[PDB]
């Protein structure tokens, strides 16, 4: 799974959306997978 | 009067409610601070250094 696409929108403060670049995407990814789940089971999220 | 000009209305009201509806850290932004009026009438924008 690591290095697959991926997309992301940031949430501020007051609310505003801006999507991710893929190179963000990536480095989000990085340390982000693993708390995300494969077919059928679900993981937990956390900062 | 003088060549003093001081507007007296804002037509962002609407604006500022909507951005406030969402949350209390949406309407208090710097940002929502940010938002331009119309200038006074004629005029000339500069910067002095």
């Amino acid at each position: 799974y690591k290095n697959a696409s991926m997309q992301g929108l940031y949430i501020f403060a007051d609310m505003a959306s801006k999507d991710m670049t893929p190179e963000q995407s990536n480095v989000y990814r990085d340390n982000s997978y693993q708390q995300f789940d494969t077919n059928n089971v679900r993981r937990v999220n956390n900062r | 009067w003088q060549s003093y000009r001081t507007r007296l209305n804002t037509l962002f009201a609407r604006q500022l409610v909507a951005r406030a509806t969402t949350g209390i850290d949406t309407i208090l932004s710097m940002e929502t601070q940010n938002i331009q009026e119309p200038q006074l009438g004629k005029g000339f924008y500069a910067t002095f250094v």
